[PDB]
């Protein structure tokens, strides 16, 4: 959720946006339940 | 094999607009069956007809947990639409 996205943006102050967008882009679901990151979430992170 | 094809499976139908389109398998698979019920990605159930003489059952879509892996050979059901889907995901979804 983007409501969590804003909190992540607030807390991830030390790391620059480049590493943040990269790590979100390259995230992998190790187990079945986990799902890939939405492109809309990426856009929200980038714009915020 | 017949064991692989079950209910709520995913297979790739060759199509003109998209070379291979994913499709659900609502109907249970029947060995030597001429036609099967398949749910289209559009949402409209399609009674796609199989060729029992020469045609083969469509390639099984690999589980999405395997999608996004770096190695193309890492996919279980290894075939052209699987590779196409994986590379499309990596180029677009994974940038």
């Amino acid at each position: 959720t983007d409501d969590d996205a804003e909190a992540i943006c607030s807390m991830c102050n030390a790391l620059t946006t480049a590493q943040i967008v990269k790590v979100l882009n390259l995230y992998t679901p190790v187990n079945e339940f986990e799902e890939r990151v939405s492109v809309s979430f990426i856009r929200t992170i980038q714009m915020r | 094999a017949s064991e692989l094809y079950t209910k709520f499976a995913r297979v790739w139908i060759p199509d003109p607009e998209e070379v291979w389109k994913s499709a659900e398998l609502l109907k249970d698979y029947k060995p030597g069956d001429k036609v099967l019920l398949l749910h289209l990605e559009e949402g409209k159930d399609l009674e796609y007809r199989l060729d029992p003489k020469t045609g083969e059952l469509p390639h099984l879509r690999n589980p999405d947990i395997l999608v996004g892996e770096n190695d193309l050979t890492a996919l279980s059901y290894l075939h052209e639409p699987a590779v196409l889907h994986n590379l499309r995901v990596r180029f677009i979804d994974s940038k």
